[PDB]
């Protein structure tokens, strides 16, 4: 069975066993005074679903980001090849292949970072514009209070 | 091979465990928020905090044990090989059995010089953008500091002893000028320090210091 398959299967067994070891019964024991067992269970069920689904989504992404499958397939291969031999310019181009893979990763990463940057800016703009409109009407409110102090003086 | 065996697994493992931990604490925080939607919140705050902390300690100890089990098995079983095959393992020729023409070796060289052009350009944009954002942050923080200062002036109470008309006209004149200065901040490029805004507020604070002089 392939390495990449062995890993994925093990990583799923890890998660799935983690979840089995925080089961509802241990959750409910932490809150002895609660009588709506139903509410506690809905809460526990929403935890397990958030955690499990978010874990799987993140692990899928890291696996792609880090290019592990190709890598582990190459290892399987490198061991198949060795078995075959026990039975029975080039490394230039491989470096250049690896470097081009890297640049192309990097070009995708900086488009993303630069997008975050442009968005984070836009939020800084909007938050200072909001603080300024708040400033402008606080100023008007101070104006009224000072006129009011003058008006009090006439009595 | 040994890059793959000794180094490739590490950043993968670190990421998996680290994101698991983070998600466990987001999970726990979602649980705490959910409890605040229940009738049980008001009645039993200490029981809920302490139980949820006990459950967190357990959940963390479960993750630690199994994700360490996960770390071991990927380093020792997946990112490993039978060391008896060391001496049959190619002198590094997956690549070598396949001819690569001179045409293609210079073409790969072109596709590298081309993506190094794209990246240099994009890295200029990131620099320009990082500095823009550094400014807008400073400016936000500065303006919030100023907003807090006039808000404070708005929450001062008249502590009931006879205000002089020269001081109240001076406050009104400074408020007027502060409208203009705050208006200039919004319509123009952000500077390291909005000086006129800062000073007129300082005059306003001094005005109010004089009114409440003990």
């Amino acid at each position: 069975t392939s390495r990449k398959e062995q890993l994925d299967a093990f990583l799923s067994r890890t998660l799935s066993e983690t979840i089995a070891h925080i089961p509802l019964e241990k959750f409910a024991q932490c809150f002895p005074s609660m009588k709506k067992g139903k509410v506690i269970a809905v809460i526990h069920q929403q935890l397990i679903e958030f955690f499990e689904k978010s874990c799987k989504q993140e692990y899928a992404n890291l696996i792609k980001e880090r290019d592990l499958n190709k890598k582990l397939d190459m290892l399987d291969e490198c061991i198949h090849d060795a078995e075959f031999r026990k039975l029975h310019k080039a490394h230039l181009y491989s470096h250049k292949r690896e470097l081009l893979d890297k640049l192309n990763q990097d070009l995708l990463d900086i488009d993303k970072e630069n997008e975050g940057l442009s968005t984070q800016i836009a939020a800084e703009e909007k938050a200072t514009e909001d603080c300024i409109s708040r400033m402008q009407s606080l100023i008007q409110k101070l104006e009224k209070t000072v006129y009011g102090m003058n008006e009090k003086n006439l009595a | 091979l040994v890059e793959l065996l000794e180094f490739t697994p590490l950043s993968f493992i670190d990421d998996v465990i680290n994101i698991t931990n983070q998600l466990l604490y987001k999970g726990v925080n979602g649980v705490d928020k959910a409890f605040s939607q229940t009738r049980f919140a008001k009645k039993a705050p200490q029981e809920i905090e302490e139980g949820l902390h006990k459950f967190e300690v357990l959940f963390e100890s479960v993750v630690d044990r199994y994700y360490d089990g996960f770390e071991v098995y990927t380093l020792r079983n997946i990112f490993s090989y039978p060391p008896e095959l060391k001496g049959y393992m190619r002198t590094f020729g997956k690549d070598v059995d396949y001819s690569i023409t001179t045409e293609q070796d210079a073409a790969m060289d072109q596709a590298i010089q081309e993506a190094a052009e794209k990246l240099v350009v994009k890295m200029q944009l990131r620099r320009d953008l990082r500095m823009r954002l550094s400014r807008k942050r400073e400016k936000k923080t500065e303006i919030e500091k100023h907003l807090e200062r006039i808000s404070f002036l708005n929450k001062v109470p008249e502590n009931w002893q006879v205000t002089l008309p020269e001081t109240t006209d001076f406050l009104l004149d400074q408020l007027g000028n502060l409208q203009h200065a705050v208006k200039r901040v919004v319509e123009a490029s952000p500077t390291v320090h909005s000086r006129e805004v800062d000073e007129r507020i300082t005059y306003l604070e001094k005005g109010y210091e004089r009114l409440s002089n003990p």
